[PDB]
């Protein structure tokens, strides 16, 4: 999330039973870290 | 037709007037960018009831 410039990154990893690529249930993330970076954004891509 | 670049010239004999000294100048421009770069700060002792 971005927010005035600064990124807000928020993490989450529990083990799972999941068939394919999604479970049943709840669960609340919880901060990383935040980055005071400042700079726009408008695309993304993924690492391989 | 002059090379511009020049020597100084660099011994313990010479005089204290003109012996080198390093300078360091320190630029301090305030952007709009968000401040980081703060002052030391201080911490007192802690007090309770």
């Amino acid at each position: 999330k971005n927010i005035d410039g600064y990124f807000k990154i928020y993490s989450k990893h529990t083990p799972i039973n999941l068939v394919r690529g999604l479970p049943q249930g709840f669960s609340a993330l919880e901060p990383l870290v935040d980055l005071p970076i400042g700079i726009n954004i408008t695309r993304f891509q993924t690492l391989h | 037709c002059y090379f511009p670049l020049q020597s100084y010239g660099f011994q313990p004999t010479y005089g204290v007037g003109y012996q080198p000294y390093r300078v360091v100048v320190l630029s301090f421009e305030l952007l709009h960018a968000p401040a980081t770069v703060c002052g030391p700060k201080k911490s007192t002792n802690l007090v309770k009831n």
